[PDB]
């Protein structure tokens, strides 16, 4: 059993497995600060709840998949800041399954779409001037790629 | 703490996203997402070389990790194009010297590459070249791969397939045998070796354990004998040449092969041979048949022992009875390839044409196929159909009919092209080469309605006029690359056609009503748009494609630039 | 006519 | 469950994790051949079982070392000929225990021998010439290791 | 499918034979199992580089991953071969660049090691060397230094301890603290370094995470108190300089050392700044006090709080007394090496003498002792004896009796030596170091005839006359090197032990009955027996040595090669 | 006389 | 003071620094001259490489801190040295390579100059060869070497200005 | 009464107008985040307690300065480092009393004292050319001030 202390004041008791998950949190009972609890503020009290809800649920693969991209997909099941947040985090300690889970769901929403779908699905102002859209256009449409 | 953005986490996600075509978008989003693009693209094909500079290249994507360039058009692996032509890849190693630091790959395609650009590719990049690419290049030396093996002492995958050069010694696969270690896949499949020691192929597969592919030239199988016990790990395996004498009558029979062997292709292998494939056969993923001596009934009773064959490469030898075969034993079939065999004394025997009979076989029988290239002795409208109607997920199909048949069935063939177009919606690739009744404009016009998702085309004898290269040109949204050999168009219907045609950046034309005038050919004169004449030194050809660059300074003597009024 | 079988259907023969 | 044909038409019923320790079964469950049972001609049938006895137990690892080096080197009581074939089974499909089990069995058996011992112990014929087994006897013992 | 053999399987399990010595003998089983040890071989060691030619050594292992050389015979380290005796380290990098392509990690001990032949290491390996040991070496300066540090990206382990070098900047520290990240050990203890910056130091513990192991020259302990909380994983720390002033009676007492620190020696601490190892010496496995100012009553008091000590370095200080202590305390002892300390004004204190007494109390109390090496004031046999009985499984026993004391309880210690040989059965190394009265020839006969397992033996003032050398060179069936100084034997009895001696490969000896003429050291000449004087300019030394390269190219003035009529 | 306590004997004094 | 034994061997006079200095921004050096400074092999390949045939002149004089690779890297380098230069260095001396380097190689050498250096491992045949194929040879001064071995090198010298060096035994 | 919680989890109880001193904690009880107390990790444990005991003091001149001075005084009676780490908290907060005591005693010990005597007391390398040095001592003793 290991303590995680949010950023904003707030324990968090889990499971031995389950914090390990991280391997910024694994590389952290070496010199072991887990005297203190692990502190890590960087992360929302709110955000590290749902990464521990995730790496929780993954752990239970010992009782050993077609559930699980079930699961995985109704956790994903969030909106576009909170889904951010959880890159970053993913990021911030160290869990390959979600890294690679967040950023490729944000990877699954641009994947397919054209240039103004993408800008329109993320509010993001098309700032290129005309003659800078067209070069990359045509660099990418005559010559690369 | 304030709300995250996108732009707090794209820096990241970017480097998740990896299809070339979502990568075009994302780069096309804003400044921002223009430069981390830019900075983390790992990957890039140029289809033409003279479409950018070098300069362009490495400024928009400083940390390529992977290049491949492509210089001569297609039509040069049929002889049709001057050698000197272009496809000069030193510019390139220049700019990989300089500015490409990150470059651990390279795959050149049909390019012009010399001694002194390799020795330079060689000890710029040294150690970090993990992959090197001679595909069907020319222009080089041994001296040249003695460069490249002994600077680059970590190649994992060194290829030279089909690639003419001088061969003068035999010590780059020497010095491979006696340093390298780290070789995956090693390919000089059709090549001239004479002076390269068996010995040294040997003892690289006893050095590299993870050598995984080798394809090879003439050597004598049984010299590899110990080349295949020490190749543990090998799963594919082509070249090599199988020569019996009637004095050793089981000359063979007592081979070794590799326990993995998947995917293989021995050449020159006779009925008398074929067997030594039996004992694994179940095993065989891909089979290249294209330089075996045996003939229409040996191909069915090798076919028939591979129920797990997706890969097959043949001459039309295979005939309508090996198709059959095909049909119903290999149902996972997903490539297929029938290449023209000796067509002068014969067919090379009396089944040795494929037809009607084994392609609509073909469609029932093996439904997952998704490359099919043919060259057939006699077409119908029915067999179009039936492609069109079983085999879907049809991605690539080519259709080239022989000139040997004097009557074919049915000939114009609108209404078959129309159905195979229709349910082949898969379609990204398709060439149809026919003979002058072959198609009329009806049809030819047919091809461009239903081809939404077809990228490139070489078309072949089509059409019967103007009429029908125009009406063609008001659909194939997504054409980017067409190649038209022996029609008749004239220069100003090539020209409209051109115009009309959204997506078009490559044009390659052989036989057209010309016009010494040249005049007509201007009005498509746009801006980046090249065209170059190769003169009717074979009938004149013509080359045109957009580029960033303007003309190439490098021409032979043989190709004009055609530019305004002269 | 392609170049790899242009020089297989020679060597052949 | 999943079927494996060996080299003489036997087909094997065998579960699902344990025809997966088996690298090799593995990356064939992607482009599945499976729809005819997944052909493997090099591994004799006699040689398959015994391969499929050593997956079934280590996987037994579920419930969760002492028993198993027991199991191991009783499994291990066989002859030459029989390890040999399990070693070229063991790299023909990709079962990296199999591997460092067998391995060092047949490397215990080496260590502590003399040459002489070594080719008694495994019947291998010294085709040094002279020359080259002194020259060989000279750097070992003079210059290196 | 036949019956599978040994050869199907021996390309495998070679890579688990991993006992040089087995290696050793498989690769002489026959001529397969020579090429696979040859081309999988990752280590090899040479205790002297003039053995063999770099030539051979790549063509025997082209594929090594981990070399080390040896050059300069042992009694360099203690002043007694001149300076340019040999040892260059240079035909080895140029060997290395050209041929051992795979090559991580390199370990010179006691070579001389240019600029140049450094320069050329880096830039050769780059990336791909982990690890380089300067490990006793000279030659070379800072230069050498930042030019690795700069082109090695990723070492690992650095090692500089007790080499000497022209220091002319601190940059090659400065330029790990600013790129290196993989750094594990740091090595540079035994050396003056005047102008690197703590602060480098300290900045490199905050960016190598892996970092265990450093030690380091005469940096003030409380400019390194950042280092040492940065330093979160270090197990291992020597070096510093603890300099007590009489203003600060604290300076010290609020160190911060790592949570895991083991294995220490603080230099220069006396008794008022040991106490800062209380907290936590229950956990000191690794004690190094060789440079440490406490007394015997102080060693005492530290010993006593490390139960879990296994290995001890210290000067002879120590005393009786504080062998004593250590004899019941810390029963986990394994290694022991007491140097020998200021032994001219008095034996540093009153009690700074170990004896009979000390070496009786230790072989009763640490009978896990493997190691131990002392430089002691007075024996016995009964000390001998004891040792004999108690501690077996001792490997390296090194004993040398001091010269201060004139008179020596009991001498002639035959019967001592010849317990002590008969009981530790275990012994490959061993020192036996005297004055004249100190052995007779009976004793000196036991010694070959008692120690089957001996590789290297250096022996002290030895013997009577030369009927002892003769007895002794009849047993010793695994002697490899033989050290003997200060000994009166003959020149012809030299050679005719030798000759004796089966598995003799080094012999040194300095002090013996010379004779201008030469010839009779030359009636032990053989082939590929190399022997080398170093003239009496200190006495004569023999150098001789098997080598398959030929005598060397590259003596000295000051060295004369011995060779057959002048 | 080891070379490593001949400079500290006198870094000592 | 040093030439009299009274400076620390290792006080300073690092030639290093200058010849990176060469490297970089002294492209038109033909000629450089070391006076009791430390030279390093690795200073004296740098400064070969960078200067290669546009060294006419070096001179080492009584500099120490070099070895017989240092001379081998500079004689192969600089193909059109005229003057080279050691009276009075202090080097380790591993071979006689650099020696026989000249001697096969080089055409130009005008002077020549080891006249208070222990060289043990050179051949007298070398030199005379270089006297055989050096027309505007000059100046030669020498180690030890018999002057009876020398009696070719004297025929061959036939532009020889100054002798100086050998051993009348 | 309000909390705050240093850098190191530790919470401090401490009235109403001594965490007021500082402006940063008073423009928190705003959008106060008073609810889980003002999360302040930039100071350590042992610096805010210094912090306070400079506050608590200072507010008592409500009884209202001559021993001010005096307590002032003895209160900087610090090392250099710990100086330092009360300066960069009063600038963290934001006590302008405390900036204007702990810079000034920093400021007292460089006044009098000549460039050689500054960099001894503090460990700074003089990095001037000899040039740049002549230089500014030239325009400091011939032309400015
Ligand atoms: C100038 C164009 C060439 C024209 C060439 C010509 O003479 C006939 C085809 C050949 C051509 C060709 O590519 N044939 C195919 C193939 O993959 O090789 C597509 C056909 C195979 C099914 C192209
Ligand atoms: C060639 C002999 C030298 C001679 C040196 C001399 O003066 C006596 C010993 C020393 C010798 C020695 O090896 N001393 C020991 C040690 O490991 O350093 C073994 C002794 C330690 C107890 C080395």
């Amino acid at each position: 059993k290991i303590v995680l202390k949010s950023s904003d004041g707030e324990s968090f008791e889990v499971e031995e497995a389950v914090a390990l998950e991280s391997q910024t949190i694994a590389h952290m009972v070496e010199d072991d600060c887990v005297d203190n609890g692990v502190p890590l503020p960087n992360v929302t009290s709110k955000i590290l709840a749902k990464v521990i809800e995730y790496c929780k649920r993954h752990v239970e693969a010992a009782a050993s998949d077609d559930d699980l991209k079930a699961w995985d997909a109704d956790f994903m099941k969030i909106d576009q800041a909170t889904l951010f947040e959880l890159i970053l985090a993913a990021n911030y300690l160290n869990i390959k399954n979600l890294l690679d889970l967040t950023c490729q769901t944000v990877a699954d929403m641009i994947k397919g779409k054209t240039p103004e779908e993408i800008r329109t699905t993320f509010n993001i102002k098309n700032d290129f001037t005309p003659e800078e859209e067209e070069e990359v256009r045509r660099e990418n449409q005559w010559a690369f790629e | 703490s304030c709300v995250a953005t996108v732009d707090d986490v794209i820096e990241q996600v970017m480097t998740y996203i990896t299809d070339p075509k979502d990568r075009d978008s994302a780069s096309l989003v804003c400044r921002r997402w223009f430069k981390i693009d830019s900075e983390t693209r790992e990957h890039v094909t140029m289809a033409l070389c003279y479409t950018a500079t070098p300069d362009r290249l490495s400024r928009r994507f400083p940390n390529l990790r992977s290049l491949k360039l492509k210089g001569k058009p297609r039509a040069a692996m049929f002889n049709l194009i001057p050698e000197n032509w272009g496809g000069y890849v030193t510019p390139w190693v220049t700019e990989i010297s300089n500015n490409l630091r990150q470059l651990k790959s390279v795959h050149f395609r049909r390019m012009i590459v010399s001694d002194l650009d390799l020795d330079r590719l060689a000890k710029a990049r040294a150690d970090d070249l993990e992959t090197l690419k001679l595909d069907k290049c020319s222009g080089f030396t041994t001296d040249g791969l003695l460069s490249i093996v002994t600077h680059c002492r970590k190649i994992k995958t060194l290829l030279m397939e089909e690639s003419s050069f001088s061969e003068k010694d035999g010590k780059w696969l020497h010095e491979l045998a006696q340093h390298n270690t780290s070789l995956e896949v090693l390919n000089f499949y059709m090549t001239e070796f004479a002076k390269i020691s068996p010995k040294d192929l040997e003892t690289i597969a006893r050095n590299c354990r993870s050598l995984v592919s080798v394809k090879v030239g003439d050597f004598e199988i049984l010299e590899l004998v110990g080349f295949f016990k020490a190749a543990a790990n090998l799963e594919e395996f082509c070249g090599g040449s199988l020569n019996e004498d009637i004095g050793m009558p089981e000359k063979y029979m007592n081979l070794v092969f590799p326990r993995k062997l998947c995917r293989l292709g021995l050449s020159y292998m006779g009925p008398n041979e074929m067997p030594i494939l039996f004992p694994f056969a179940a095993q065989i993923r891909k089979l290249d048949l294209l330089y075996a001596l045996l003939e229409t009934e040996d191909h069915c009773t090798l076919i028939q022992k591979c129920p797990n064959l997706e890969v097959l490469e043949t001459r039309n030898v295979i005939g309508d009875r090996g198709l059959e075969v095909l049909a119903q034993y290999c149902k996972q079939l997903k490539r297929l390839r029938i290449e023209r065999g000796a067509d002068e004394q014969g067919m090379e025997d009396e089944e040795g044409l494929v037809s009607q009979r084994g392609l609509i076989a073909l469609a029932q029988g093996c439904q997952e196929l998704e490359y099919m290239a043919v060259y057939v002795s006699d077409i119908t409208n029915e067999s179009l159909e039936s492609i069109g109607t079983y085999l879907k997920n049809l991605c690539d199909f080519r259709l080239v009919l022989l000139d040997r048949e004097e009557r074919i069935t049915d000939l114009p063939l609108d209404n078959g092209v129309r159905s195979l177009l229709i349910g082949c919606k898969k379609l990204r690739r398709f060439a149809f080469y026919l003979r002058q009744g072959g198609l009329t404009d009806l049809g030819l016009s047919y091809i461009g309605q239903y081809s939404p998702n077809v990228r490139w085309m070489l078309l072949g004898y089509v059409g019967e006029s103007d009429e029908g290269l125009m009406e063609f040109s008001r659909g194939c949204p997504n054409l980017q690359k067409l190649e038209m050999r022996g029609c008749c168009f004239s220069e100003r219907a090539i020209a409209a056609a051109v115009t009309k045609l959204p997506s078009l950046r490559y044009l390659w034309v052989q036989g057209y009503r010309a016009s010494m005038t040249g005049q007509d050919l201007m009005q498509m004169a746009r801006p980046y748009w090249n065209i170059e004449l190769i003169p009717s030194r074979h009938p004149a050809h013509i080359l045109a494609y957009y580029s960033l660059a303007g003309q190439r300074t490098d021409c032979p003597t043989t190709v004009r630039v055609l530019k305004e009024p002269i | 006519r392609r170049a790899s079988l242009h020089r297989f259907l020679e060597k052949r023969k």
